Order: structure tokens, then C-alpha cells, then sequence
């Protein structure tokens, strides 16, 4: 039963039905697990001082007329906020000035930070800064192990014993070389790179202000918390796929595919899971339905037409259609667009424009009866082409104007050709022409006027006069 | 197009603001006009024929 089908709907239904829906107790348990993981991640990220440093820097930037208070803290768990930030700054400075009390004061600072409701973007910035620093530390560590374990070929267990804990000194530097083995004394050339890696680690440690093992502990603790939260969210999504499908059932004939609708519903369900709260006592379905229907409707308004229409205009069109239907049902027959202005609040032209908005375009390959098996696309002609009669008239006019310009004097022909875009890429202004010819602008104008008068004189340009078709 | 500015300068002609899109009898057919009907949209002033 693994195959014998082609439609992906059946396979999706099978994969979805392989799992079973939850109950209220399971929802409460999953919410509790999510809260526990979030609290663990919050503690792990508050236990670091660089979070407080970034908080103080952002607060200083806000106070320096460079940002706003809206994206600083998402409420509280505004003079009170200012005094709390001042207290946090004082706690941080006394923590930096109390380098055996540093650990306890860091714990107190972390508790006060957790007492503050920051912004998710700020929390993500703290998380990615932690990731950057731990990635630098682990890159240095892998360079350290590659420089002697994979280069000096020094023993595994010996490396583990003399490297677990120190990670800073020459315990892995001189021992791997001066241990009287035939393959040990051959990499004083890479000893320099070993020293450079040690200096890089020392600089990173000085910048961080803490050890390395505690950093690794925080990193893997928050990784475990994130994995637990992801597992719980995946369980919730797999449980509520059925509700997503049930909600998406009712929009299957609005220009969008059922699979697209259910995918948008899944996205909305994930968004709702990301913000669900179980302390209110309400069931998850009531909170998820709003998000799912909002996502489905937004997708329908966005990507269900060949020509995109804004959400507000789509809502206006829907409201107009609903009114019109209600008035038709109540009164008896189709009303007039002028009468809709009395019922609604419109200047009587917006309704006309909405009605004049073009519907979905007609298919090019639609047939018209038999018509010797011909479609609509066989009766559309290109309007951008120029007639051969027009091209021949243009060629004749060019020849005639060239012949007429040959008769005039050389200077007159040159100044004419310069004034008008004739036989050249572009025309030249009267001032540039005068400058090129070393002749004043007014004299150029007078010579042009004399030429025009001579051309207006009769017994010439008879074909030019004949070039008018009126 | 080029040389049309020169032609207009010589002839002092102005370009038509409107384009002729009038209805005309198809070629090769003759006859007599027996009925004329005019339909107009609401809000548009009617003319003498209407
Ligand atoms: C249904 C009918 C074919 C019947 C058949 O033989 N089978 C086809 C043949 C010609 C088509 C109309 C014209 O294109 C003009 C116009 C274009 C607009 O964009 C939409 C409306 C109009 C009235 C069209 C409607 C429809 O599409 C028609 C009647
Ligand atoms: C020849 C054909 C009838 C065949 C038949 O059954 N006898 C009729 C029926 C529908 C007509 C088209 C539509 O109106 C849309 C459009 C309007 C434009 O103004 C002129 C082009 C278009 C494509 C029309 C061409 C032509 O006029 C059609 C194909």
C-alpha cells in the first residue's frame, strides 16, 4: 500500500493521519514543556554579561536620539523603566568592579535581566552573538586539535588527558614535540601557528571576560532547550494539522489550490503556536482558528489573481458585492450603480471605477464553436507594425528633402542639417551650431529665416507641397 | 520623425490633437439608411438627435 496512487492529496492525508490528535491534558503538558525550555534558554542567555553590554549600548543609542523606546523592551514582566535601566547599569558596573563576587553579582544581574521583558529581536541578537563567540571559540579549538592531533599524529587518549581543561597553555604544545618519539620533533614550523592560535584564544578570552568551559555549558544547555521547544512545537503542529485542513476546506473554490490553502493554513498554525498562551484557560483551537483563517484569507487576497490587487481594495470589492447581493435579495432585482451611492458612502465615482475594474483575463486558447478548429488567439493582430506604404512614403520624403537640400548653397545646407536632426545621430542646438560655425546666434537665426523664406518662395518644393494627404 | 519638423517649419502646420476613428460604410456595399437608434448612459447629456 506504499503506492498505486498519483495524487499527492492521498499521500498527505496518509502522512497526516499517521499521528493522533491531542487532549487538554496533553496540550497543558506541551505548554509546560515549552515554558520550561523557554525559561532555561532565558536563564542561559541572561547568565552572560555581553547581553547586558548590548542592552546598555542599545539604551544609550535610544537616549542619543537614534532610536525609539518601542523596540527597546516589549512591556514589563516610563520613568520606572528608566530607573530599572539605571539600576541595571549600576549592577553591571559594580559587577565589573567586583572581579570572587563577580559570579554572584552576575547571577543577580541575570535575574534582574530576566525580570525585564525585552524584544524578541533583541533576544535573537543576543543568541546570535553568543553563537558567533562560541563558533569562534570552537574554530580555534578545532585549529588547535588539527595542528597537533592531525598534524603531529600525537596520541588520542594522551591528547584528551592533557587538553581537557587547560586549552590555553603549552601543555599540548611542548609535550607533543618533546616526547622522544621519532615523529614528534618535526613541526617546530607549525609551532608558530600553535602560538598564533594560543594568542587568538587569549584575545577572545580577554574580550569575553570569562572562561571557556562555562561558555560551552551555556551553549549546549540552550541548544538542548531549543531542541526541546522545537520538538514540542512540531508535536503541536502535527496534532493540529487536522484542524488546519478542516478550516481550509471552505475556501477550495476561490482561485487557489487545496494544497496551497492547506500549506498556508499550516504556516498560520505555526505562527499561532509561536504565540499561544495556556494560562488563560481557553482551548488551543479557538486561538488557532483566527490565525489560520487570517493566513488563508491573506494568501487568497495576495496570490489568487493574475493582476495583483491590494488588500484594502479587495475588501472594498467584497463589501460592495455583499451589499449588492443583500439589496438584490431584499428588493427583488438588480439595482443601479447610481443607487448604490445612497446605500453606501461613496462619491458615486469610486463605485463606477470598482465596477470598471477588469475581471480575470480571458484564456488565449479558448475555442469559438468549431471555426475550423481555431482559437481566440488567431484573431489578434499586432498594432506596433508600420505599413510598407508608410515606409515608402518616408523613403520618398527623405529622398525629396535631400534633393531639395542639395540645390541650396553648401553653407545653408550645412546649417540646416545642423539645426535639424537630418542625416546624423542627433540634432544640435542653435547656440552650439553658432559656436561651431563662429557665427552669432542672431545671425544664425537671420540666415535660417532667409533660408525658410527662400524655401517658401514658389516655383520650388512642388513635391513637398504634394506630400500632404489632406 | 526627422525632417517632419522641417516640413512643419516650412508649411507652418499644426499636428491634429485628435485621431479619426469614425464609422464608415464597408467597401463594396451600398444601400439606404432606414433606421437610426441612439443609446446613452445615465449622467451623460443627450444631443439633438437623441
Ligand atoms: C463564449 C463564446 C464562444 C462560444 C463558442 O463558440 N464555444 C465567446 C466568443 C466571443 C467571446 C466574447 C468576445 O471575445 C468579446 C468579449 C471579450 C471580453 O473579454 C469578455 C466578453 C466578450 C463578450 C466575450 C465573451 C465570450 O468569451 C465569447 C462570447
Ligand atoms: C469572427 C467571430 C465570429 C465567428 C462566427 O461564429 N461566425 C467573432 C466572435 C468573437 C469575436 C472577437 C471578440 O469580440 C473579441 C475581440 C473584439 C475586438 O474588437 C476584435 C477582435 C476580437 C478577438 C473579436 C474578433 C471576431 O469578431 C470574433 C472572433
Amino acid at each position: 500500500e506504499i503506492g498505486r496512487t498519483t495524487d499527492p492529496v492521498r499521500m498527505y492525508m496518509r502522512e497526516m493521519g499517521t499521528v493522533e490528535l491531542l487532549t487538554r491534558e496533553g496540550e497543558i503538558d506541551i505548554a509546560k514543556r515549552i515554558e520550561d525550555g523557554i525559561n532555561q534558554v532565558q536563564c542561559s542567555v541572561a547568565e552572560y554579561p555581553e547581553a547586558i553590554t548590548y542592552l546598555l549600548e542599545q539604551y544609550d543609542r535610544v537616549e542619543a536620539e537614534e532610536a525609539r523606546l518601542s523596540d527597546l523592551i516589549t512591556g514589563f514582566v516610563p520613568e520606572l523603566a528608566r530607573e530599572k535601566f539605571a539600576e541595571l547599569r549600576a549592577q553591571y558596573v559594580v559587577t565589573r568592579d567586583t572581579i570572587a563576587t563577580a559570579q554572584e553579582e552576575i547571577l543577580k544581574l541575570s535575574e534582574v535581566f530576566k525580570q525585564f521583558r525585552l524584544v524578541p529581536k533583541q533576544f535573537d541578537y543576543l543568541v546570535n552573538s553568543m553563537r558567533v563567540m562560541m563558533d569562534r571559540v570552537r574554530t580555534q579549538e578545532r585549529l588547535i586539535m588539527k595542528l597537533c592531533v592531525e598534524q603531529c599524529k600525537m596520541p588520542k587518549k594522551n591528547f584528551i588527558t592533557l587538553f581537557t581543561g587547560n586549552e590555553t597553555s603549552d601543555t599540548w604544545f611542548n609535550a607533543a614535540i618533546a616526547m622522544n618519539k621519532p615523529w614528534s620533533e618535526k613541526l617546530h614550523d607549525v609551532s608558530e601557528e600553535v602560538h598564533r592560535a594560543l594568542q587568538k584564544l587569549q584575545q577572545i578570552e580577554e574580550e569575553t571576560g570569562l572562561t571557556i568551559e562555562q561558555v560551552k555549558d551555556i551553549n549546549r544547555r540552550m541548544s538542548i532547550g531549543e531542541a526541546k521547544a522545537r520538538r514540542a512545537k512540531k508535536e503541536m503542529v502535527e496534532a493540529n494539522l487536522r484542524l488546519v485542513i478542516s478550516i481550509a476546506k471552505k475556501y477550495t473554490n476561490r482561485g487557489l489550490q487545496f494544497l496551497d490553502l492547506i500549506q498556508e493554513g499550516n504556516i498560520g498554525l505555526m505562527k499561532a503556536v509561536d504565540k499561544f498562551e495556556y494560562r488563560r484557560g481557553y482551548k488551543f483551537s479557538t486561538y488557532a482558528t483566527w490565525w489560520i483563517r487570517q493566513a488563508i484569507t491573506r494568501s487568497i487576497a495576495d496570490q489568487a489573481r493574475t493582476i495583483r490587487i491590494p488588500v484594502h481594495m479587495i475588501e472594498t470589492i467584497n463589501k460592495l458585492n455583499r451589499i449588492s447581493r443583500q439589496m438584490l435579495q431584499e428588493m427583488g432585482r438588480e439595482p443601479t450603480p447610481e443607487e448604490l451611492a445612497e446605500r453606501m458612502l461613496m462619491p458615486e465615482d469610486k463605485i463606477r471605477k470598482v465596477l470598471k475594474i477588469a475581471k480575470e483575463p480571458i484564456s488565449m486558447e479558448t475555442p469559438i464553436g468549431d471555426d475550423e478548429d481555431s482559437h481566440l488567439g488567431d484573431f489578434i493582430e499586432d498594432t506596433t507594425l508600420e505599413l510598407p506604404l508608410d515606409s515608402a512614403t518616408t523613403e520618398s520624403l527623405r529622398a525629396a528633402t535631400h534633393d531639395v537640400l542639395a540645390g541650396l548653397t553648401a553653407r545653408e545646407a550645412k546649417v540646416l542639417r545642423m539645426r535639424f536632426g537630418i542625416d546624423m545621430n542627433t540634432d544640435y542646438t542653435l547656440e552650439e551650431v553658432g559656436k561651431q560655425f563662429d557665427v552669432t546666434r542672431e545671425r544664425i537665426r537671420q540666415i535660417e529665416a532667409k533660408a525658410l523664406r527662400k524655401l517658401r518662395h514658389p516655383s520650388r518644393s512642388e513635391v513637398l507641397r504634394s506630400f500632404l494627404d489632406d | 520623425t526627422p525632417e517632419e519638423k522641417l516640413l512643419r517649419a516650412i508649411f507652418g502646420e499644426k499636428a491634429s490633437d485628435v485621431k479619426d476613428s469614425s464609422l464608415r460604410v464597408p467597401n463594396g456595399v451600398s444601400g439606404t439608411v432606414i433606421d437610426v437608434q441612439v443609446f446613452t448612459r445615465d449622467g451623460v447629456e443627450k444631443d439633438k438627435r437623441a
